[PDB]
């Protein structure tokens, strides 16, 4: 038993949106046997949308009463998810899950899919170079970072490499926050004093793989000594 | 950026083995580099470098061990300064000779 | 409408201890009808105990449920370093369902001071008529802390999203990243940016700042 | 485990030793080796005057009989070189002095 | 109420030994009220001898049983104790206490004496010169002590002077330890590294205050410099 | 004969916080007759609780008593620095009666390395034809510690007393003695005598030794 979601990954504010949970291996002809709708907002808890037995029984939140539509089709055994009225704070993961029974609730559960709901486009990432300014306490090690901004949906990953093009094991990855409309997130890296006062390299190269472009910005050291 | 003063001691006029003092002061960056020459050769062994300290400026002394009989011999010693890219050699001699 | 809170959002706990979990709900829940469910980030959630007394398929023996009424406590014995996630509770009763806040259980460690660095903003970014400021704290634990901003002797308030990241795989440790936004002209009117950062285990607080032009 | 006598030796530029805008200064190095206690106390006499002003000393460092070194620089002028003044080192060890005598005679 | 113990404080083995537990307002008159001895070797738990009730009832310990003899004398109002076969193991401080009633057991304890059973005589301590041999790690501070070998009984307070009768607090005091059947104890002292090397001052004197001798033998400073 | 056995013989407690004190009997006591008692170093014992539920005069009331039959647990609210004294456990119904081992609460402090100095007996103690060679251990804890003397690679043992000292007042730190006692003829056959000392805050153990005839 296995399920999978699928849908657009951004819709824009005060639109319709659409979600299709696939399932394949069983049919909902038992009695008990059910499909619901879970989201959840990053930071939050599970939030439950709707869930509609057999027979075409189907039953709504009250908070979200009069707002969702639940429709299914037995001949392509996928239930389909209408979401009216969006909005940006009801962006989250949508989930979809089988019942077992009466008592086994959601024993199975897919992967899901994230919706965004942003009023701005997929716009390519910008880099801004970071320069330490302490001074007067060396201390054990110097950092520097790379602040990737206005990029949309989120799916950034983050590696170091000096100039010679040399691996870093950084590993140091801060989760993005709605600014704005936007999604901010912010990368750093550790490297020995030692280094930078010694090889002639006096930058580094900032990498970033988001599928709306492959600019790559350097960040120079400030070095210290 | 400031180019690094050179200055050669040599040993008193009358009388003391004894050692070279090449001092380098109000540098930077930190990292530098002080070699010695003898008649324009390289040389391989009997000298060290001490620490640099701090004293922004920094100070780096470096020791060479000679002897009597080679100072007296009018042999030419040259200090060697490398720093931001630039070499700075300084010759002494005797001063009564 | 049943409301669901779990208490203490937080805890620490060590790797072999025993770790009890409370579920509060604001009305009895006929049959006893509460189940638990495990989720992990990045990955889906999977359901560990239905009725709140029988295991389902593929999970351990060692989960054990107890209570009824508007009682519940979940016991785990022989915590393992992969269990530490959070956990829901959930009832089926209520027909429509609701879920609970969650907690979540970290690793207990012992106290690290933190290490504080600040950027101040590229001549390139200023172009572009947004500055931002970043105050970085690494290895500190708990992962409770307070972090202020003071520019001018004003405290600023209102303009800090705050960005926390998890708990470290091999150095059970908690990093945040504060980040501080301004209007261009708002910048060139302020001359000392400095971030306040308070540790249990700092005697007196570290404050890190710098002069504009010399960075 | 041992105490031995402490070795006096005197540093001086040579006729090229001086630079800078005129009058030209230079430096005279006193150095202590191989001696003990490490404690040490240098003072330096021009003329049979204590000299009080432009000198720095630096903290005795470590260099089987423990050895210490003492490093000492006294600010010079040219103009006091060139009138055959003699600088002269003073150390003083458990109550003993050693005095090192130089000048610029030949 | 109060109480108060006296005896010899050194016996020979093999010998007699005698106690008395002064003890003044109140009788042995009303039931419940009983006086036991309790000793308590050094580094041991408590010991219980024996215990005497009123209307001359005593009860006896049946591992010391036909070896303690318990008599009591209303005239003076004090116990008498009688220990025989003494023993080098058995040596401790013996305390006694009054019994207000049957369930209030021990409500009132004495302050007790030494008794030191040690085939020796109690003769003049002897001070030896120590002098740390530590090289190649000076560390933060160095220590130097005084061992004072050859006392008895165990009363020794050490008070460490300079060569110009200064105050020095060391504080620092180990116990004895029965050895050989002398009492073997040493002290030291914490001084500073920079006051060591300074002063001309190359030794100090250790003084030991013991009620057979009033000798004090100096110890000269390695010193370190 | 009634057996009392009290563990663990040695606990680590902070100020403020709750202390639980065990006393196991070999067998059931009539009435529940165990009393508990107070004892101080170099003072006198003084009586806390008779009965095991009845306080007696000049006693707080933050010292409370439980249990019956062989299990009784002693429970103090409010743990103070001068409380920090060995306790006994004792019952007065056996006639005659028994005392038990006692158990010593110690204040929980961090660890720090221990000191570690040797000195050769002196040549004026050498004429008497004894040589004492001690090894000093200062500022450790725990109080655990092991001290092993290692003379010519061989290990010695039977001839070690063991002094420790006990807690310090203001530095709550612990201190040991241990002196090696060997024959003058015996002495002059061995070149290097070591102790060698092994502690939970080094990472590898620390040996010193000094060679005869240099000192
Ligand atoms: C690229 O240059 C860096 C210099 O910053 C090299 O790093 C040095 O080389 C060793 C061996 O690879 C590294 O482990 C150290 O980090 C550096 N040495 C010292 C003494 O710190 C790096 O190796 C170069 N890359 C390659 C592929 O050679
Ligand atoms: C006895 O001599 C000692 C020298 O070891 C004196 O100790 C010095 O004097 C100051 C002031 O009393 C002490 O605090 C320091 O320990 C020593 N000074 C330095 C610079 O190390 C001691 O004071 C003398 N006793 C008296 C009463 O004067």
């Amino acid at each position: 038993v296995t399920l999978k979601e699928s849908g657009p990954t951004l819709v824009k504010p005060t639109q319709t949106l659409t979600l299709t949970c696939t399932f394949s291996g069983f049919s909902l002809t038992t009695t008990g046997e059910g499909v619901g709708w879970i989201r959840q907002p990053p930071g939050k808890a599970l939030e439950f949308l709707a869930f509609i037995y057999w027979n075409d029984a189907k039953r709504y939140n009250p908070s979200l009463q009069s707002r969702l539509t639940i429709t299914k089709d037995a001949s392509k055994k996928q239930v389909v998810l209408t979401l009216t009225n969006l909005d940006p704070v009801d962006t989250a993961t949508y989930y979809c899950a089988r019942t077992s029974g009466w008592d086994i609730e959601f024993e199975y559960w897919g992967q899901g899919t994230l919706v965004t709901v942003s009023s701005g486009s997929a716009s390519a990432p910008t880099l801004f170079p970071l320069v330490s300014c302490e001074n007067s306490s060396p201390s054990s090690t110097v950092a520097v970072g790379c602040l990737a901004q206005d990029f949309l949906p989120d799916s950034i990953t983050f590696s170091w490499k000096y100039k010679n093009n040399s691996d870093i094991s950084s590993t140091r990855g801060f989760p993005s926050v709605l600014r704005g409309g936007k999604y901010a997130a912010t990368s750093q890296v550790l490297l020995p004093s030692k280094d930078v006062m010694q090889g002639t390299d006096e930058h580094v190269v900032c990498k970033v793989q988001h599928p709306n472009g492959n600019k790559e910005k350097d960040v120079p050291l400030p070095v210290v000594i | 950026e400031m180019n690094p003063n050179v200055n050669v001691f040599v040993p008193p006029r009358d009388g003391f083995k004894s050692k070279l003092i090449c001092e380098a002061t109000n540098f930077t960056p930190k990292p530098i580099t002080v070699s010695w020459l003898k008649d324009g050769k390289l040389v391989e062994s009997g000298f060290t470098t001490d620490p640099v300290t701090i004293e922004q400026t920094y100070k780096v002394i470096s020791t060479l061990t000679i002897s009597e009989i080679d100072w007296l011999n009018l042999n030419v010693y040259t200090c060697r300064v490398d720093h931001r890219g630039l070499t700075f050699l300084k010759n002494v001699s005797s001063t009564c000779a | 409408e049943i409301v669901l809170t779990q208490s203490p959002g937080t805890l620490s706990l060590s790797p072999g201890e025993r770790a009890t979990l409370s579920c509060r709900a604001s009305e009895t829940v006929s049959n006893d009808k509460v189940a638990w469910y495990q989720q992990k980030p990045g990955q889906a959630p999977r359901l560990l105990i239905y009725g709140a007394s029988s295991r389902a398929t593929g999970i351990p023996d060692r989960f054990s449920g107890s209570g009824s009424g508007t009682d519940f406590t979940l016991s785990i014995s022989g915590l393992e370093p992969e269990d530490f996630v959070v956990y829901y509770c959930q009832q089926y009763a209520s027909s429509p369902r609701t879920f609970g806040q969650g907690t979540k259980v970290e690793i207990k460690r012992t106290v690290a001071a933190p290490s504080v660095f600040i950027f101040p903003p590229s001549d390139e970014q200023l172009k572009s008529g947004t500055a931002s400021v970043v105050c970085l704290l690494n290895n500190f634990y708990p992962r409770e802390a307070k972090v202020q901003w003071k520019v001018d002797n004003a405290l600023q308030s209102g303009n800090s999203q705050e960005s926390v990241t998890e708990q470290d795989s091999k150095d059970s440790t908690y990093s945040l990243s504060s980040t501080l936004t301004l209007s261009k002209a708002d910048y060139e009117k302020h001359k000392v940016y400095a971030c306040e950062v308070t540790h249990q285990g700092l005697s007196s607080p570290v404050t890190k700042s710098f002069n504009r032009g010399e960075c």
